RNA sequence: GGUUGCGGCCAUAUCUACCAGAAAGCACCGUUUCCCGUCCGAUCAACUGUAGUUAAGCUGGUAAGAGCCUGACCGAGUAGUGUAGUGGGUGACCAUACGCGAAACUCAGGUGCUGCAAUCU
RNA sequence: GAGAACAGAAAUCUCCAGUAGAACAAAAGGGUAAAAGCCCCCUUGAUUUUGAUUUUCAGUGUGAAUACAAACCAUGAAAGU
RNA sequence: AAGCUCGUAUCAGUUUUAUGAGGUAAAGCGAAUGAUUAGAGGUUCCGGGGUCGAAAUGACCUUGACCUAUUCUCAAACUUUAAAUAUGUAAGAAGUCCUUGUUACUUAAUUGAACGUGGACAUUUGAAUGAAGAGCUUUUAGUGGGCCAUUUUUGGUAAGC
């Protein structure tokens, strides 16, 4: 029936790894009151970087 | 009871046992970095106590008190507890709390904490609601507990909400017994008489005092008495102290 | 429903790192910012004036 | 014991490697201890060796 | 620290609801001068005659001097005389009495003869603190009232002799 | 230092029993016209701090008290447990080698500490 | 546990002790003491639009659940829920 | 197997330091909870079904509602306490610190929150050891009857069950 013998070895062949842990992480997921400012918040930081620091 | 049986219980806490302190009722209001700020209104035999508190883990932090004591600095002199000191004092507080702010932006609010008072129309707890919304202070409220509210219909009567800020129960009280039993009359109301201030002279004072009050707000202390370590050292005299080890093993 | 101490310990290791580094800027020396295991001790001369080491001699049953 | 015997490159039977002791390597000799012989050499072996 | 009468509670056990019971709720009516409160039964027996939740009895509470007026024309009654035991290790007393025609009332036939149970509690000037709410507290030994306590102050006043 | 309002950790703060508390603060207490709430102005509501008390509350001290909190070359390197042997025993199990290591108990001392604001011989 | 005409093992009433020894639609285990239990007061959030996420897992479906956003309402004096 | 982007990258069937999680073995019963073989009578303290019934003062039969007053012995489905082995994260560049830039979110408030410009901080750049390159992507082959030993265990007296 069930059992699980030899089943750590083969997942010690190709290893255990990590999801290797971008920057920028997805903001699908945060709270939409923060998303809906947060754009808002990158399309001005983008202009006075780009107008005044030349 | 068994010595099992006090193994056993856990106590309460100590502001539960104690019984000042609802905390079904504070995790409501404390949990809402924005200091949540916290008009704390309550009332003992004599006095009348209101702060603005926020919350902090080391404890409480108060930014500004006012009390029934400091009515008498404003021409309120007799009848401290009533239902018009309790609006003078939350007129005063608001006053108080907005001047060190710089406001007196859109409102500033505070939320009222009340405590073990019940929920009844006509309260003198109110009051002091009323005194901080036409203070300044943002206090969100209904006009259901405010006295002339009718359990008929949806009505509440200006004419007679107004009557309460003046002290109308108890200019009008004045008067009925004016003309019934005098022995009554000498024994209740007797610092009113012994200065000579009779009902209808009454309405003045107030409105006099609300003058003040948005005039002056800043609260100079009372100067003191000797000292601090003058009052800490006749202290000592009463109280008692611990028992040292051989002293109660030769006992 | 949790909060965690070893990383806040870990941020209070980086001030300690900050301060021995900007000390050691003005006066000239090593810094030595990173940690060791524990070391073999080192040799000390022992005193038997104060104390007689007595004998055990495993008896007892 | 024989992750631990991969970290100290000790592959092959009958190999050697000079180990620095620490808190840390003492207790890795303490895993793989049924299958290794350790001791403290001399100036001479090292030499020799 | 007086020993002051706290209140007097006026029961009437009737083991049905009906007439009866509205007929012997009038007379605890007309004698306290207020509305008497009924009260529902907890569960049901088949032996007494009841059902659960049948409005089984009527009583009514009164406090103030308007009680000892109530008290001592029932007392007179008894003939200013209990019987031995008849008092709470708290310190409180009871005694019911047939015929309340003795406390006098004109004969009724619609109304009827009834019994009723007398029961008085005692305190003394600071059990507010057992009953507010912010602060609640607890009663000291000194100022807990006795058994005893009742006795002396029963035999003093309204000159009876306990008995027994 | 004493009290008061709002709390933080939530018995070293609890439980039982007696005894003290200067001042002020709280509290008990007084009354029912009005808002108000009840079988009952008891609870709650409003009114005066005037008619009276520290008797309770509250605070503090006391007891080889019960409970409770730390501590111990105390129990004890004991019980248990990871690893190793072509070790012992017919076994049931027990030594040994490299390591980790309790608890009940016993004894020792301890019996709330503190945050903001206001106020008192 | 101590008391109250008829009235007792069991009605009703009154105080003291009372860490859950009760109750929460039901199995069992959790949870709960000015409540999540009891009794009153008002009510339909047992609603609309679709997404994000957890467990069972192929990180598919179905069921159940969690935290939000935009709307419209309920209740409370209010914070909130 | 075909390779592709790159080249000490950053990782690991491992240890240390720090810090979480657990309710097993051992402990406990004079700390809460505590079965088991067993059982005499108690007719509106109930009746739980059943059959009857031109009805209900309504019969007939069977578990009983109750242990009524007791006694000894416990544990995987009992607990205050709590190892060993096993197990989650952290040990810095995507970092710390300063000055101040944005927005429709937030605050009583340009206070916060998020992302930034500019400036300071270098190989001991933040524990040990190791790294016979690291990383990602396609594409398909076989397989989907397993068995044995050490130790812990469950059903079974027992076993190459």
């Amino acid at each position: 029936n069930h059992t699980a013998h030899n089943q750590t070895r083969k997942a010690h062949r190709n290893g255990i790894k990590k999801p290797k842990t971008y920057k920028y992480p997805s903001l699908k997921g945060v709270d939409p009151k923060f998303r809906r400012n947060h754009k808002h918040a990158l399309h001005g930081t983008a202009k006075a970087l780009a107008a005044a620091k030349k | 009871k068994s010595s099992a049986y006090s193994s056993r219980f856990q106590t309460p806490f100590r502001r539960r046992r104690e019984g000042k302190t609802d905390y079904y009722q504070r995790k409501r209001l404390v949990t809402q970095n924005t200091p949540k700020y916290r008009l704390v209104v309550r009332f003992t035999n004599k006095d009348i106590i209101c702060q603005i508190i926020s919350s902090t883990i080391t404890g409480d932090v108060v930014l500004a008190a006012a009390y029934s004591h400091e009515l008498p600095r404003y021409g309120i002199t007799h009848g401290l507890t009533n239902w018009a000191a309790a609006y003078a004092t939350g007129l005063l507080i608001a006053r108080r709390t907005l001047q060190k702010l710089g406001l007196d932006p859109r409102p500033f609010k505070v939320f009222l904490d009340i405590g073990l008072q019940r929920t009844t129309t006509g309260a003198r707890v109110f009051g002091a609601l009323k005194g901080a919304s036409d203070g300044g202070l943002y206090v969100p409220h209904s006009e259901n507990r405010f006295p002339g509210w009718d359990f008929e219909t949806e009505e509440i009567d200006p004419e007679l909400l107004r009557s309460y800020i003046f002290g109308g129960h108890v200019s009008q009280y004045m008067e009925e017994l004016a003309d019934d039993d005098e022995e009554r009359f000498s024994e209740l109301f007797k610092g009113y008489l012994a200065d000579d201030i009779d009902a209808d002279s009454l309405e003045d004072i107030y409105t006099s005092a609300h003058e003040a009050i948005r005039a002056d707000p800043a609260f100079k202390p009372t100067e003191k008495k000797f000292t601090k370590e003058q009052y800490a050292a006749e202290s000592k005299k009463y109280r008692q102290t611990k028992l040292s080890k051989e002293e109660r093993a030769a006992r | 429903i949790k909060h965690s101490k070893c990383r806040q310990e870990f941020l209070e290791r980086v001030k300690a790192n900050a301060a021995k580094r900007a000390e050691a800027k003005a006066q000239g020396v090593a810094v030595q910012l990173k940690r060791q295991p524990a070391q073999p001790r080192e040799s000390r001369i022992v005193s038997t004036e104060g104390n007689v080491p007595q004998t055990l001699a495993p008896v007892p049953y | 014991p024989r992750k631990v015997l991969q970290l100290l490159r000790l592959t092959r039977i009958n190999s050697g490697t000079f180990v620095k002791v620490t808190k840390a390597t003492l207790e890795l000799l303490k895993l793989i201890e049924p299958y290794v012989a350790y001791g403290y050499p001399s100036y001479s072996t090292i030499r020799q060796l | 620290r007086d020993l002051k009468i706290e209140k007097l509670v006026l029961n009437i056990s009737v083991g049905e609801s009906g007439d009866r019971l509205t007929r012997a709720s009038k007379v605890l009516e007309q004698l306290s001068g207020q509305t008497p409160v009924q009260s529902k039964a907890r569960y049901t027996v088949r032996t007494f005659g009841i059902r659960r939740n049948e409005k089984i009895a009527v009583h009514v509470t009164v406090r103030g001097p308007k009680a000892e007026e109530i008290l001592e024309r029932g007392l007179k009654v008894k003939e200013y005389q209990l019987r031995d035991r008849n008092f709470s290790a708290t310190g409180n007393f009871g005694f019911g009495i047939d015929e309340h025609i003795d406390l006098g009332i004109k004969y009724d036939p619609s109304i009827g003869i009834f019994g009723m149970d007398f029961y008085v509690v005692m305190n003394r000037p600071g059990a507010r603190v057992t009953r507010r709410k912010r602060c609640k507290g607890t009663v000291g030994n000194s100022h807990k009232t006795t058994k005893e306590d009742t006795v002396s102050w029963f035999k003093q006043k309204y000159d009876a002799d306990v008995l027994d």
